[PDB]
C-alpha cells in the first residue's frame, strides 16, 4: 500500500534520446544543388548534396 | 603514377555528398552557392528506429536498481492511453557535472548544497515505436520495479558485434582500374 | 563539511588520424578493457600512401 | 625508403582507434558517417578503481590540519549505514575562486566579503569500494580528526 | 583595507613537441624539482626522423 510504492521509484525529469548525425563533406568546394529540405525521408546511399566538379577535374 | 590518379580520381568522386544513415532531415544550414569545408556542417539526419529514453533519478535513488529490472513509461503526447515496456541498460559513472567546462556555482557567492542526479538507460521495445512513435526531447513519467535485487550495478560483458556500421561512404576502384588499363595500352605503343 | 564530492580519473577518446567513421563498438555504460578497438575509419587514402 | 614505409605503415595501422584505459563509456558524440580529426572528442572512459574525495573546507578551518590525520566519509547514496576510512593526502595551494576556470574579480567596487574555501584530497580505501561501487560527482559529508598535530 | 588577498606565481606546463602521453610522473599536491619528468610520450615518429 506504501512499502509497495516504496517498491517503486519514479521520476519525471524523463526525456526520450536519439542518434543524430551532423553531415559534412570530405572535400572543400561550392555548392550547386541541395536534393533534400526538412522533413524529408531520405535511404542510405542517396545523394544530399552536390559541388562544382570543375577544380578536381584539373588534378584528374 | 597510378596510385596519384587513383587519389584524384576519390577526390572527384566525393564531389557528391552522400547520406549515410535512412532517417529523416532537420536544420538544413546548406543552401547553394555557399562555400563549404568539411568541417562546415550541412544538415543533419535523425533515424527514427532505435530511441531509449534517459531518465534522471536523485542519489537517493539510485541505490536499490540493478541491471535489467522491468521499467513501465508513458508519455503526454499519447495521454495514458499507451504504455511503454523497457528494460535498465545501466547506469552512467558521472553525474553531468564532471565534464562541465564552467563553474557549477559563481566564484563570488556563497556554496549551497543541491541534490544530485544521476541518468540512467532505459530501452524501449521497438514494436510499439512503430506504431506510436515518439519524437526526440519530449517529457515521460518512468516507474522502475526495484522488487528483485540479484547486485548486477555495473556491467562485465563485452560484444564482438559492434552497434553502428555504415559502409555507404566506401567507394569501389574498378572504374580507376580500368581507366588506368586503358591509358597504358595507349601510351605503350 | 558536507561540500565534499567524489573525484576520479576520466579520460577522452581522440584520434591520431583524420578519417572517416565505419563502425563503432561501444555505445554507452558499456565496459571496455585496455587494447579494445572503439572506432574504425575507412582505410582508402593511408592503403594508397602504404 | 625502409623509413618511411615505416612510417606510412603506422599511419594506416592507426585508422583503428584504440582503448587506452580499462573504464565505462560515458558520453558518445561519434556516430557512422563523421568527420573526424585529432582535435575532436570522441567518447569519454571512466575507471571505477582509484577513486578519492576533493572536499572544500573553509579558510577557518584548515589552520590545524595536516598529512595522514584520519578521516570518515559517509555518502548519501547509502547512508548512515555504510562508512568509508581515509587519511589526508594533501592541502591545494589555491583558493577554488582563485584557480577557477573563470576568475574572480575582486577590484570591482561592487564587492562583497565572502569566506574562501580550500579544496583538499582524501585517500579512500579501495578494499570497500569493490563491496559498494560509487560514482563521480556524487555527494558526501566528511570529517577529519585533528586532535593530533604532528 | 578588507578587500586583499595572497597571490604568488604559477607555471602552466607545455610540451615542446606533439604527440601521444604513454606516462605520467605527478598527480595534484605533489612536490617537484627542477629536473624531474612530469609527463612522457611516445618516441616512435622522432625515432624514425632521427
Amino acid at each position: 500500500w506504501f512499502l509497495v510504492l516504496r517498491h517503486f521509484e519514479e521520476t519525471d525529469d524523463a526525456y526520450v534520446a536519439g542518434n543524430q548525425i551532423q553531415i559534412m563533406s570530405q572535400v572543400s568546394g561550392s555548392v550547386t544543388k541541395v536534393w533534400a529540405d526538412n522533413t524529408d525521408f531520405v535511404k542510405e546511399g542517396d545523394v544530399l548534396v552536390t559541388l562544382d566538379p570543375t577544380d578536381a577535374r584539373q588534378a584528374f | 603514377a597510378a596510385t596519384e590518379v587513383r587519389n584524384a580520381w576519390l577526390a572527384l568522386e566525393r564531389t557528391r555528398i552522400i547520406s549515410p544513415m535512412t532517417g529523416y532531415v532537420s536544420r538544413r544550414a546548406v543552401q547553394p552557392g555557399a562555400q563549404i569545408s568539411p568541417t562546415t556542417p550541412l544538415m543533419a539526419v535523425v533515424p527514427a528506429t532505435n530511441m531509449w529514453v534517459d531518465a534522471n533519478f536523485k542519489e537517493t535513488q539510485i541505490a536499490n536498481m540493478r541491471i535489467g529490472q522491468p521499467v513501465t513509461i508513458t508519455t503526454d503526447i499519447y495521454g495514458d492511453d499507451v504504455k511503454y515496456t523497457g528494460k535498465v541498460v545501466g547506469l552512467d559513472m558521472g553525474t553531468g557535472s564532471a565534464f562541465s567546462l564552467l563553474p557549477a556555482q559563481n566564484a563570488t557567492g556563497n556554496w549551497i548544497k543541491v541534490v544530485q542526479r544521476l541518468p540512467v538507460r532505459i530501452e524501449l521495445d521497438q514494436k510499439q515505436l512503430e506504431q506510436y512513435p515518439l519524437r526526440i526531447g519530449l517529457s515521460t513519467l518512468v516507474s522502475v520495479n526495484t522488487t528483485n535485487r540479484d547486485g548486477q550495478v555495473l556491467a562485465n560483458k563485452v560484444r564482438s558485434t559492434p552497434v553502428a556500421v555504415s559502409t555507404a561512404r566506401e567507394i569501389s576502384l574498378a572504374p580507376v582500374n580500368k581507366l588506368i588499363d586503358d591509358i597504358v595500352k595507349a601510351n605503350a605503343g
